[PDB]
């Protein structure tokens, strides 16, 4: 697993996570003194290779509740009608553990918009987990349970599912800042070696805002620019190569003459 | 059914689907921008592509003239675009010939409009995909500044813009703008949007031209000056890109 | 991959572009190469030809083309599509700026009416 | 095998690093202390020799392998797709260090539109099914991936990034004068040919190839000669070879299609 | 169904669509009312203050006169609502040319329904998406009259009527206090009527609104923004609590 | 059994007895039987044995007959794939089909597959759906990688019959197999007797030949034509219950029965 | 889906289909003609086929002498081979009668060529 | 387990299922007098965040009957022959322990219409779509069991079932209006502090193009939105950055403005 030190790049989005997980657990008497809500699970949208499912492997490190996980469609199901009793045995495993966060890494396999030529046993089982966020006995499992999920674009799905009263937040991961581009690199690289006399946010400020684990490519890409010829240690003219490559291909074919108009 | 097929029939929710998907057509196209000042209106330009084998040097595409007095920035396809000009270039003429003075601007865009919302119903026909400016001065108005739409609404604005992300770039012109500018205020605003809103890094003086009116004709009626590369390579180094 | 607004090129997609002028273009490509490079003194113009049968005199046709005494063409395309576009051109050079102007057209006023042959028939279904 | 191979005298090197190295040696990477890759991706048009590649590396992995190419995963009833997929993932870490060939992707891996149907709804979730265990929560150090496509632009981005793909690799086009000079060398030394050998008159041509169309023409031309009635050898009178492999001629629709 | 994606063909109630899918449009614009006292005419509006960066020398108009003795308001979309704005004021000065006498305003009112008649009928073509009233005097008399039209291509002759955005608040309203058992007399009773009908739209913002009246003998009044603002407080003046 | 016949190797139909041609069944008898015959020459050129053919033309060419037959002097199991009986409306399950039967193939030792109406599967894609088009290439292209992949046999053999090639041209499969794709005949005239000499064996007829029959066969060039004449004409002899055939009924037969032969 | 159904929409591929079926529309006739320069002169032939045994076949012909030193030898089905013949024999007065003289060949073929690309 | 009190805006619309249900138990004479019985059915339209499972929550609160818990989904079953079983099991139950009440929901799962697909399975739902039809008016009369089923969107859904014998009223909910976003919002808020400001009635307004559920997301993010400033009761502008964010992506007019 990994943890907090490693997820940087920010603070706004994951000061704003525990805000509705780690309070309600430890302190809602403060919040039953007030006395007025519970605010439920989350939903976090960005373009990927951004850091979405690394903060929810830290989160579990970090939790101390327990973490229930579903990967990519692993609901879906050849028979019929018991994709949805794949789910209500879910949630009451949950309530056994009355604080219980689960985890769903991706909806839009699940979760996209219905329509009636086509999408079947999906748009059903869909159809009842979105009663059991928010029904009858929702109200029973809408007590201590709380919810994340991690899609990559969210125009796809329903409203209904980020319609709040159980969606009470939607969070951005946007492509860094230079210096939030700047740290992570650190983060990647502090194993490395005592890389001589160099510096590391001269170049980040070279590459403009692309993404954050591309990142994760430079840095073992460059180490392996010197692993070749068995120079164990690290340079710096590596590295600005190493970037100005590795996104050129990226920019290959984006160019078109079609111009059909100005 | 959904109802796209034709531009010639309303929606049940009461709209017309097609015209809107002339309306995003522009998004495609190079940003314009237009000031108006205290001494004369100024404008701006992008264009598209800024390759090397092509010469966007002598051939201005963004900034097409209709007379002495009045030049206009123009958007979206350009086979429906040269046609409206050569409209409005003989519509201003038949307009002095016959009345032996100048255009007023108001006249020339509310003919010039008039004729989109012709081809927006009366047949099965494409509606023309244009967001033109219109830059210039008229008498019983003094300075002016309208904008199109290819519905044929227009509107007399202060200072705006068109193409590839305007709404942010308004943002960056609604709240950092003051009516007292001479001229060089609206310049360094103008070109530091599109420093802001662009594509690439590049900001080559092949990649932009400009325009300009003023009533610096000491009782004479006006003068115009659009800028070779020369007089804008010079100016954006002279502002500190 | 592609459906439902390649059928015809009146209606705006809405991504906002047109049917298959998109298209045509798709076969401007799998015609034969073609080039030209501007000098300081001169102009040049050229294309092979992949004669499908080689008893065809290949000099009757002429990619190449006149146009004026001064300006002459060459496209990479469809071939019949050109040598009627050719007496298309070479009539308005005549008809529109010689008989009013006296002498011949330079380029851009001979290539910009050439465009008013092209949108013709862009304009309806 | 590699020998086999012929012009790959720069593809050839990247994998059986990428590949072969890591599990011979790792504790030099992290000797660094990186994380060392997990895929790469294989992108050229068909017959500039991708697919065979892999056929050497499975002569000479000591490890697993596994061969899927990407129509078998589809069935028509829905959700066995992606245990399938499941059951892939789950079988290498077991039988670990292990890695996986995929000989196509292009009916799988695409541009994720946005569907309307249970058929483009249905083969996206498919790829989903990847991308939840190539980086989810449970992951590993044992697998690695060997996509293949005669073509990769289309593919969506999600799947292209590190920690994915850290390193796919390009292959030659078919106008490239140095290998095809290797190729016939290589190909036409493995067995025995005449000594008028106008192999030095053949090379020169203008003409696009393949590694594919080379073993049609030297084969085929094998034909010829074996069919009359002869041994061995191959005359130099194969003239009618390299012309018998024009297959534009064979193409009316590139004949009398467009005008 | 399929009933409704054109104007030549009825469905199995007998009803058209592409006409009353109009009236769905006309009703995402803004509201435009008008009343008649007993020698005197009013209209509104709902005008927008959309942004700092239209010309304040310049506000636009929905109001548009089209002879000395008659006025127009509409409502839906100003681009079809141009037109036949132009095919009026072109009409009645050749009614005064061929007969060397004014308009009636009945005669004007069945010359745009005259349009918005076959602009349905024969296909081809789209309706024109706006509905509109007319008001004013006949010349030689008192007589106050407005008429409504309608893309369908009838014409009423409300007293007081409403287009647009909760219209169906206020032609309601008015009949719970407007009547014929007493007709208003002068200009601050109609005025003071209409303001606070206005207020159903218009949130508390008198930076979004316009109005006019009606002369006898072939004049008008436009009137100010203080000159409302004014009547913004003895409307509230009322009220108190 | 499940599927097909598979002839036992040994169900000895006459490929000789038969008017078909001497140079295609030579031309076949090159890339079938002289290796599985005489392997040390590939052997000793090194080139592997020869991947599948194509034998076009429309039918009354007997463009099935021979496969079996020959396959019966070599002695491989002969089955069927009809591309046409291949096609299911489901994503996969068409390419599954593939599947079972180069393993089914290789669950027996030899065997070797005839293929027909395959433009079912080679279609030019004039509707462009792409929910389905996207699948006809899926299918399609488990082909190309089911039947050359790690398969170094001698055994499993190929055919591919289509009447109407070059109808597919989204891909012509060209570099590679296809060792022979053969220049197909039709009955010549000629061949009529040479036909006719076939089935008219076998009777007590008082002969029943003339040379008014391909006169009669002219247009009416398929072989299903001169089997049911030879039926008919048998019927009619029978018509009186006669004991032998008249010459007569063939220059009946044919010239009254290639009408349906001609028209539709 | 379209695209097969009119003449004047391309494919996504570039090729339009309905030419190519015109293309292959010439020989239902299963004919094969040939022709042949010499020294000041031309020939051509034809092969015929009158199976049936009361056609006139003195007038059954693929060919036209549309006037004095022009000849044409047609493919496809006859009645639109009239079709054409007839506008030949037409401009061949026009040709004369405006411009002086006869037509030459090459004009003939360019001339009639470009109304079946107007279609 | 919530109770009225506690919705306030909804009224027009709630006369109806006191009509239908909440008050027959307790002065039927009424319906008799005119020689009438009450429904045997009711529905309530979508437009979600809009309380539609919370009305039916509450009558259950004060009921004196027997009240149910169903989705649409748990009818389905896998063995192709004994969902539709499943149906006359609640149904005769219900009789059983009459007067009774059912509660269907998102029954959109079930209800589509005659598709007539190709698939095998998609087949033995409308079948079980159909005893409940057979069961539900069918052939012979049931008693005292009623309906409320719910939804999310009907306008091309819910083909046949949708008429009286089986259904009678029609509610449907939207988006409120701004009268009533006045005394929902005093609601949820009836439990804070309210320092001082208050001048609600502009903190709501129309073109706040938002939901009857969004509303208690934004009294709470504005508490603890508070709290984090160490200030537990409340302000105005603790609610004005709130109403900032949730109402950042509802909708957005780019296509409007052109029906000038
Ligand atoms: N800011 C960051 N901090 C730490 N790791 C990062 C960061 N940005 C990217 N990464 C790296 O990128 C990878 C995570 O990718 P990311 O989680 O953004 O995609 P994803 O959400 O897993 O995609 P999907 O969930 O749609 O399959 C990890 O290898 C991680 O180390
Ligand atoms: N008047 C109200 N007072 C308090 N809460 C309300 C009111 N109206 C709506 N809500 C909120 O709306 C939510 C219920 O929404 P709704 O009834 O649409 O759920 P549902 O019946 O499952 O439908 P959907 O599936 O569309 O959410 C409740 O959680 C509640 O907080
Ligand atoms: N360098 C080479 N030497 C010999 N044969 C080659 C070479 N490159 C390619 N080939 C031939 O091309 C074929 C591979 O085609 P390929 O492009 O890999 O298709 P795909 O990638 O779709 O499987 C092989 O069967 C092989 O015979
Ligand atoms: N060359 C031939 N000589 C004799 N009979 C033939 C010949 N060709 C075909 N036939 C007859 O036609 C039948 C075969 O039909 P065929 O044309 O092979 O159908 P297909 O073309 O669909 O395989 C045989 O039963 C045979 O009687």
């Amino acid at each position: 697993d990994s943890t907090y030190d490693m997820v940087g790049g920010l603070t706004k989005q994951i000061k704003e996570i525990k805000e509705v997980i780690e309070l309600p657990v430890k302190h809602p008497e403060l919040f039953e003194s007030l006395g007025i809500a519970q605010p439920k699970g989350v939903i976090l949208y960005g373009p990927p290779g951004t850091g979405k499912t690394l903060l929810a492997r830290a989160v579990a490190h970090h939790t101390d509740c327990k973490f229930i996980r579903v990967s990519g469609a692993e609901l879906v199901q050849k028979y019929i009608g018991e994709g949805s009793r794949m789910v209500r045995e879910l949630f009451v495993m949950a309530r056994e553990h009355a604080p219980s966060i689960i985890f769903m890494d991706e909806i839009d396999s699940i979760g996209s918009t219905r329509v009636e030529g086509s999408g079947g046993g999906d748009s059903e089982v869909q159809r009842t987990m979105l009663e059991l966020l928010n029904q009858l006995d929702g109200f029973e499992t809408s007590k201590n349970i709380k919810i994340i999920m991690a899609t990559n674009r969210l125009d796809i799905l329903d409203p209904a599912l980020l319609r709040p009263g159980r969606i009470d937040r939607k969070i951005e991961f946007p492509p860094p800042s230079v210096a939030a581009r700047a740290e992570i690199l650190r983060i990647h690289s502090r194993k490395m070696n005592l890389t001589r006399g160099i510096n590391l946010r001269k170049v980040a400020e070279k590459m403009n805002g692309c993404s954050g684990a591309d990142v994760k490519g430079v840095c073992t890409e460059a180490g392996m620019y010197a692993l070749r010829e068995r120079r164990i240690h690290v340079t710096q003219e590596d590295f600005e190569l190493a970037v100005g490559k590795v996104m050129n291909k990226n920019q290959e074919t984006a160019i078109s003459v079609a111009k059909l108009f100005k | 059914r959904r109802y796209d097929s034709r531009t010639t029939i309303f929606s049940p929710e009461g709209r017309l689907y097609q015209v809107e998907y002339a309306l995003e057509s522009i998004s495609h196209a190079g940003t314009a921008i237009g000031i108006m000042a205290s001494d004369g209106i100024v404008l701006a330009a992008e264009r598209k592509v800024t390759s090397t084998l092509l010469e966007q040097d002598t051939s201005t595409e963004k900034l097409y003239k209709l007379n002495d007095k009045i030049a206009v920035a123009v958007a979206g396809l350009t086979a429906d675009a040269e046609i409206l000009i050569n409209t409005a270039r003989i519509h201003a003429q038949n307009y002095l010939k016959t009345y032996n003075e100048d255009i007023p601007v108001e006249i020339l865009v509310r003919r010039l409009s008039d004729i989109k919302q012709g081809y927006t119903q009366h047949g099965g026909l494409r509606p023309f995909g244009v967001s033109f400016i219109y830059a210039g001065y008229d008498d019983r108005y003094g300075y002016q500044l309208y904008t199109s739409n290819p519905s044929g609404n227009y509107t007399g604005w202060k200072a705006i813009s068109v193409g590839a992300n305007t709404s942010a770039a308004q943002t960056l012109l609604q709240m950092d703008y003051k009516d007292d500018m001479k001229v060089d205020d609206a310049i360094e605003l103008a070109l530091k949007t599109l420093s802001k809103t662009t594509d690439s890094s590049a900001l080559t003086y092949d990649r932009l031209e400009f325009a300009t009116i003023r009533k610096g004709a000491n009782d004479g009626e006006v003068y115009q000056k659009i800028f070779k590369p020369q007089e804008i390579k010079d100016i954006l180094v002279k502002t500190g890109i | 991959m592609t459906d439902r607004y390649s059928f015809s090129l009146t209606t705006f997609s809405p991504s906002g572009k047109l049917g298959q002028i998109d298209y045509a273009l798709t076969a401007v490509k799998q015609g034969v190469t073609s080039l030209g490079i501007k000098a300081t003194n001169g102009v040049v113009i050229a294309t092979e030809k992949k004669s499908s049968s080689p008893l065809a005199m290949s000099e009757t046709l002429s990619k190449v083309s006149l146009l004026t005494p001064d300006i002459g063409a060459v496209y990479s395309g469809m071939g019949p599509d050109y040598r009627v576009l050719v007496d298309k051109s070479r009539k308005v050079a005549h008809t529109s700026y010689k008989r009013i102007y006296g002498e011949y057209p330079p380029t851009k006023l001979l290539v910009s009416e050439v465009a008013k042959i092209m949108q013709e028939a862009t304009q309806s279904g | 095998t590699y020998a086999d191979v012929g012009g790959l005298d720069m593809q050839k090197q990247e994998i059986r690093e990428a590949v072969e190295l890591p599990l011979v040696q790792a504790d030099l990477y992290e000797q660094i202390g990186i994380d060392p890759p997990r895929g790469v991706l294989l992108y050229g048009p068909p017959g500039t020799g991708k697919t065979m590649l892999v056929k050497a590396v499975a002569n000479s992995t000591k490890a697993a392998f596994i061969r899927v190419n990407g129509s078998e995963f589809v069935h028509k009833y829905l959700g066995e797709g992606p245990r399938m997929v499941r059951d892939v993932f789950r079988l290498a870490r077991e039988n670990a260090p292990s890695i996986i060939f995929i000989d196509e992707v292009d009916s799988i891996a695409t541009k994720r539109f946005d569907a309307q149907t249970g058929s483009d709804r249905e083969v996206q979730r498919i790829l989903i099914e990847l991308l939840t265990q190539m980086d989810g929560f449970d992951q590993s150090t044992n697998v690695k991936v060997i996509m293949a496509t005669n073509r990769a632009d289309t593919l969506d981005p999600a799947l292209l990034r590190p920690g994915r793909l850290d390193r796919k690799i390009e292959f030659p086009s078919l106008r490239d004068r140095r290998e095809r000079r290797l190729i016939f060398g290589t190909i036409a030394s493995k067995m025995s040919l005449a000594p008028e050998a106008d192999l030095d008159s053949l090379i020169i041509r203008n003409d696009s190839l393949s590694g594919a169309v080379i073993a049609a023409i030297m084969q085929e031309a094998g034909l010829r000669a074996v069919r009359k009635n002869r041994y061995v050898i191959l005359q130099s009178d194969l003239e009618e070879a390299y012309a018998t492999q024009v297959k534009t001629d064979n193409t009316v629709d590139k004949f009398d299609f467009y005008k | 169904s399929g009933y409704d994606r054109a104007l030549s063909i009825f469905s199995p109630d007998g009803h058209i669509f592409q006409v009353e899918y109009a009236l769905e449009a006309v009703k995402r614009g803004t509201c435009a009312v008008g009343v008649k006292g007993k020698n005197c005419v009013v209209l509104g509006c709902e005008r927008r203050s959309t942004l700092k960066l239209q010309d304040t020398r310049i506000t636009p108009s929905k109001v548009s006169k089209i002879d000395s003795h008659v006025v127009l308001s509409f409502s839906g979309l100003n681009a079809d609502s141009r037109i036949l704005i132009e095919k009026a004021r072109v009409e009645a000065q050749s009614h005064r040319l061929t007969l060397e006498d004014p308009v009636t305003v009945e005669y004007l009112t069945r010359y745009v329904a005259g349009v918005q008649q076959r602009y349905t009928q024969s296909g081809g073509v789209r309706p024109f998406g706006v509905s509109t009233l007319i008001a004013g005097f006949d010349p030689r008399d008192d007589e106050p009259k407005l008429y409504q039209t309608e893309p369908s291509g009838i014409y009423s002759s409300w007293s007081a009527q409403t287009i647009g955005r909760n219209s169906k608040t206020v032609r309601e309203f008015l009949e719970k206090n407007y009547d014929r058992k007493e007709p208003p007399a002068t200009v601050e009773e109609c005025v003071k009527l209409t303001v606070r009908s206005l207020l159903e739209v218009v949130q508390t913002g008198a930076k979004n609104i316009e109005i006019t009246v009606v002369k006898p003998d072939s004049d008008i009044v436009a009137l100010s923004s203080e000159e409302i603002n004014q009547y913004v407080t003895q409307i509230e003046q009322e009220k108190q609590e | 059994l499940v599927y097909n016949m598979t002839s036992f190797e040994q169900g000895e139909i006459t490929f000789d007895g038969i008017g078909g041609l001497t140079e295609q069944i030579r031309e076949l008898r090159e890339v079938i039987e002289l290796p599985l015959k005489n392997p040390e020459i590939f052997q000793r050129v090194g080139i592997k044995p020869p991947k599948g053919v194509l034998l076009y033309g429309p039918p009354g060419t007997g463009k099935t007959l021979l496969a079996k037959a020959v396959a019966a002097t070599i002695g491989a199991n002969f089955i069927f794939s009809p591309a046409s009986g291949i096609v299911d409306k489901y994503i996969g399950e068409s390419a599954r089909i593939i599947r079972e039967m180069f393993a089914y193939a290789k669950e027996h030792e030899p065997c070797i597959i005839f293929m027909d109406e395959v433009d079912a599967i080679g279609g030019r894609r004039f509707s462009e759906g792409t929910s389905a088009d996207r699948e006809i290439q899926r299918t399609l292209m488990e082909l190309l990688t089911q039947m050359d992949g790690f398969d170094n046999l001698g055994q499993t053999k190929i055919i591919m019959a289509t009447n109407r090639p070059d109808t597919l041209d989204p891909a012509l499969l060209r570099p590679g197999r296809l060792d022979r794709k053969v220049e197909i005949p039709l009955p010549n005239e000629a061949g009529r007797l040479e036909i006719f000499k076939i089935h008219t064996a076998k009777v007590k007829k008082t002969g029943e030949f003339d040379f008014e029959a391909a006169v009669k066969m002219s247009d009416g060039f398929n072989g299903a034509d001169i089997r049911n004449c030879a039926t008919e004409a048998g019927f009619f002899a029978i018509r009186d219950d006669r004991d032998h055939i008249n010459p007569d009924d063939l220059m009946k037969a044919v010239r009254k029965v290639a009408e349906v032969k001609k028209l539709e | 889906a379209g695209y097969d159904r009119h003449i004047t929409i391309f494919s996504p591929e570039g090729r339009l289909y309905q030419v190519e079926y015109a293309f292959k529309a010439t020989n239902q006739t299963n004919i094969n003609s040939l022709a042949v320069r010499g020294k000041d002169c031309t020939v051509v032939i034809s092969q015929k086929k009158v199976p049936d045994k009361l056609l006139d076949p003195t007038t059954v012909s693929y060919i036209f002498c549309i006037s004095r030193t022009i000849g044409m030898v047609v493919n496809g089905p006859i009645p639109d081979a009239r079709n054409a013949a007839l506008r030949a024999k037409a401009e061949a007065a026009e040709f004369r009668y405006k411009y002086g003289y006869d037509m030459p060949c090459d004009v003939l073929a360019k001339r009639m060529a470009n109304l079946s690309q107007i279609y | 387990t919530e109770s009225y009190s506690d919705i306030g805006g909804l009224e027009s619309q709630i006369q109806e299922i006191k009509e239908s249900v909440e008050l027959p138990l307790t002065h039927p004479e009424l319906y008799e007098e005119m020689g009438i019985k009450p429904p045997k059915g009711v529905i309530l339209y979508g437009a979600p965040g809009t309380g539609k499972t919370l009305l039916a929550k509450a009558v259950a609160n004060q009921t004196s009957a027997t009240f149910l818990r169903i989705v649409g989904s748990e009818l389905i079953q896998k063995y192709l022959g004994d969902g539709p079983r499943l149906c006359r099991q609640i149904f005769k139950v219900a009789g059983e322990n009459a007067p009774s009440i059912v509660f269907i929901d998102e029954i959109d799962a079930i209800g589509t219409k005659r598709y007539d697909s190709n698939s095998g399975g998609e087949r033995e739902i409308q079948r079980t779509m159909l005893e409940l039809l057979n069961q539900l008016d069918g052939f012979d009369d049931r008693g005292d069991v009623k309906v409320i089923m719910a939804t999310n969107k009907i306008e091309t859904l819910d083909p046949a079932l949708i008429r009286p014998g089986r259904i009678d009223r029609k509610i449907l909910f939207e988006n409120p209006d701004l009268s009533t976003k006045k005394k929902i919002l005093g609601i949820h808020t009836s439990k804070m502090n309210l320092s001082e400001d208050v001048n609600l009635e502009t903190l709501v307004t129309t073109k706040d193009d938002l939901s009857g559920a969004d509303i208690q997301a934004m009294c709470t993010e504005a508490g603890l939105l508070a709290l984090r400033e160490r200030r537990m009761q409340v302000t105005a502008e603790d609610f004005k950055q709130a109403k900032e964010r949730v109402m950042k992506n509802k909708v957005e007019e780019n296509l409007e403005g052109l029906y000038l």
